[PDB]
């Protein structure tokens, strides 16, 4: 009814949009130092 | 409120199903309505998920694009449709309801599951059942008990209820399961127990029930005499 | 960084015509933009939203289809009471509303002929030391006017401001005039005052031309 | 699948029993929680906890779940006889875009006064020859669901052909009866001198031998 | 059913602080999407500010700065602060609550007006018509608006065309008023044109007569 409305909107991706409406795909990297001991850390060079 | 889903569903290796999982005591309100698979012997999948506000389904990178899933708002029922059936997707079929909250972890949890819709697979046809007697010999017949019945043969929609004496006879009575065989065909049996003094003043019928064929059988038993 | 332009400004339409309202956008938005309808002194209200659907209190009588870049508020039936400004309105990602110009809506009338009629400054007004002489104009139709003075036979410029009436609720009949300040010094330097007109009613243009001092 | 659950625990009416449900680290090791369901053997599931802390409404007290790293842990307080039930862990997974869920774990407490087993042979009466098939059954009654194992001979060489076994079925003294199926061919039938099903349960082995003429 | 009132405009120096008052009575102050929608007089609406359902706010280009917005829930008002104005800032607006990319709800406007001037009498001069026929009067270096007017104390109502007041080069607004009348009652019938307003508190009668020269 009268004020309720779902929180979810869906998005609009038509191609004829414009450039700061296209659809960009966002992958963060987020990173996190504790003091446990690290696991991946830097990679190796393999010059000639 | 509850989640009432369909009968069971029998059809063929290739072709369409479709079932409805209805909701009595209110609507699907604004909570997502997802279906979930179970199978004996296997654990349960997931195929996606249906918003009863906007009509979007979510499917899952396992399963392809062969399945659908949708909803209206007028009856506040959801529907699939899944083609190109197989031997495999033999698994009831289960509409669940998820409940969301506020938290790091968010992950979907289900609150309210369905009634549960069975679907099976066989590509055999509907035949006509055939029931036989069954009765002892004289050396079965030691003490004063006797164990006889009928046995149901060649029957393709599932074992079906066996009542003795139109339900008159509620003690021995025991039921027994089908098993699957080279052709695919069914198997059941029935033994019960009654004193030998009976066997000459009181027979024994075996009443079968048929929904699918629109058949009943009536049969009588009666003790061998050459043993 | 988004601009909006729309192609109509004025336009005239009967009781069974189709207004076809269009608007344009600078850059193409999909399925989000809402039509609103603001009577003069009245607050605005909105018509349509999403360019797709219709709101409930709203009649169904408008309508609007626009995929990415060409809208439209197209009416099947007007009617005399909805007749107000239209705009066209696209949000951006922080909620930046961008609201446009306004297109009116006028009841079509005849083009008559635009009444000249002169007014000399009253005696009153000599020892204010400001001088203001208009030339009314009156039963006019549409708002293609001149309003140009002649001054001596030379070309005045910037120094009159016109003053456009609402339309009446009786016939639509439209009015201007046009007011021009000056002081007395040169007041009496002048002879010749007059404000020529132009307009499809008229074959000729028409001018009446009077002097200081003439009974 | 991704998930890896234990096939099946045993429990005692008055101990702790602990079930571990571990998967990979895009989900269960990363920031997901997990959601523990009951599927009762022929009730639909249910939520049994939810964010790793809460219990919804009807779930009793003795259940109880934690998280520990990439682990999840369910703790009940002891163990009733509607309790035997499969228990599945439910999680988002971040590469399959979708809900997965666990193996699966079987948790029994049952136990009853196995016997020796009882068997019972029946013959195929004369109307069965004439529908051109041969059904011999073997009936067992009284006996345990485990050590089920049948084996049919012919006094010359054993039989490998239409041999089956079908599942036993809850009688209502908490007893399990069974039986089995043999396709034959009234061609046969009369060829052979006699007929027996040799049925094994923990060592205890008893023959019958019926006579068809 | 929804219903939005405005308050405090009015007439305030460029250089000092104003602050308004919003009010909603069927929807709460921190629930929804409130936009600041402002129009011109004579042109289009413009935004200006919004303000979300949290504690964050967001303005234009052209009025990202001296801009507050502060709501209180105490009372179920949204409140506008403007600490610097302009000439150009004279307009109506109104405050209202809406959705995502579109807003429905709609409220009433209050007038404000800022000037360096004050307020002054009006000077009324009569129209001699020519030798149908028009006669009226001007109202010259007049403030503030608006001002009514009358003729033969509101008996005449036929032909009566008040044009809209325009805003000179000096900051005092100018109005005229003409009416049409036959030639032929020019001589039997006198007119005579009432122009007043509040907040100068003047009644003026002046006749106009169609005679002397110049």
């Amino acid at each position: 009814g009268f004020n309720c409305y779902f929180p979810l909107q869906s998005y609009g991706f038509q191609p004829t949009n414009g450039v700061g409406y296209q659809p960009y795909r966002v992958v963060v990297l987020s990173f996190e130092l504790l003091h446990a001991p690290a696991t991946v850390c830097g990679p190796k060079k393999s010059t000639n | 409120v509850q989640l009432v889903e369909s009968g069971a569903e029998v059809k063929k290796p290739g072709s369409s199903v479709k079932v409805s999982c209805k909701a009595s005591g209110g609507t699907f309100s604004s909570y997502a309505i997802s279906w979930v698979r179970q199978a004996p012997g296997q654990g349960l999948e997931w195929m996606g998920g249906i918003i009863p506000i906007l009509g979007i389904a979510n499917y899952a990178q396992k399963f392809q694009g062969r399945v659908t899933i949708t909803a209206d708002k007028s009856t506040s029922t959801a529907y699939m449709e899944l083609s190109s059936l197989r031997s495999e997707d033999t698994a009831v079929y289960y509409c669940a309801r998820e409940n969301g909250y506020s938290g790091y972890g968010a992950a979907a949890n289900f609150d309210l599951w369905g009634r549960g819709t069975l679907v099976t697979v066989s590509s055999a046809s509907t035949k006509g059942p055939s029931v036989f007697p069954l009765a002892p010999s004289s050396k079965s017949t030691s003490g004063g008990t006797a164990a006889l019945g009928c046995l149901v043969k060649d029957y393709f929609p599932e074992p079906v209820t066996v009542s003795w004496n139109s339900g008159a006879l509620t003690s021995g009575v025991h039921t027994f399961p089908a098993v699957l065989q080279s052709s695919g065909l069914y198997s059941l049996s029935s033994v019960v127990t009654v004193p030998s003094s009976s066997l000459g003043t009181q027979t024994y019928i075996c009443n079968v029930n048929h929904k699918p064929s629109n058949t009943k059988v009536d049969k009588k038993v009666e003790p061998k005499s050459c043993d | 960084d988004i601009q909006m332009t729309q192609s109509p400004s004025s336009v005239s339409a009967s009781v069974g015509d189709r207004v076809t309202i269009t608007c344009r956008a600078s850059q193409g938005i999909g399925s989000w933009l809402a039509w609103y309808q603001q009577k003069p002194g009245k607050a605005p209200q909105l018509l349509i939203y999403a360019a797709s659907t219709l709101q409930s209190g709203v009649p169904p009588r408008f309508s609007g289809s626009g995929s990415g870049t060409d809208f439209t508020l197209t009416i099947t039936s007007l009617q005399p009471e909805d007749f107000a400004s239209y705009y066209c309105q696209q949000a951006n990602s922080v909620l930046a509303l961008t609201f446009g110009g306004g297109t009116k809506v006028e009841i079509k009338r005849t083009v008559a002929a635009p009444s000249v009629f002169i007014f000399p400054p009253s005696d009153e007004q000599l020892k204010s030391g400001t001088a203001s002489v208009v030339c009314l104009l009156n039963n006019f139709y549409p708002r293609e006017a001149k309003v140009q003075w002649k001054v001596d036979n030379a070309l005045q410029s910037g120094n009159s401001q016109e003053s456009v009436t609402e339309q009446d609720s009786k016939d639509s009949t439209y009015s201007l005039s046009s007011t021009l300040t000056l002081s007395k010094a040169d007041y009496e330097k002048h002879k010749v005052y007059a404000c020529e007109v132009t307009h499809q009613g008229l074959s000729s243009p028409v001018t009446k031309s009077f002097n200081r001092g003439e009974c | 699948s991704v998930l890896t659950q234990p096939p099946s625990v045993s429990g005692a009416p008055g101990q702790r029993v602990t079930i571990s449900c571990t998967g990979s680290s895009s989900n269960i090791g990363a920031g997901y929680d997990v959601h523990w369901y009951q599927q009762l053997p022929g009730t639909a599931p249910k939520l049994l906890i939810y964010g790793n802390s809460n219990r919804p409404s009807g779930v009793p007290d003795r259940f109880s779940g934690s998280k520990s790293g990439t682990s999840a842990s369910l703790a009940i307080t002891g163990l009733q006889a509607e309790d035997e039930a499969d228990y599945y862990c439910q999680s988002y997974d971040s590469s399959l875009s979708g809900s997965v869920f666990g193996g699966g774990t079987k948790l029994t407490v049952l136990g009853q006064p196995k016997a020796a087993p009882s068997v019972t042979l029946f013959p195929p009466s004369s109307e069965e020859l004439q529908a051109n098939k041969a059904t011999l059954v073997c009936l067992i009654s009284d006996f345990y669901p485990g050590a089920v194992t049948v084996a049919w001979k012919a006094d010359s060489s054993p039989v490998k052909a239409g041999v089956e076994t079908t599942t036993p079925s809850k009688q209502s003294n908490n007893k399990y009866a069974a039986s089995s199926y043999l396709s034959l061919t009234p061609e046969q039938w009369k060829s052979h001198r006699s007929y027996s099903c040799q049925v094994t349960h923990e060592g205890s082995t008893v023959e019958k031998t019926v006579a068809p003429t």
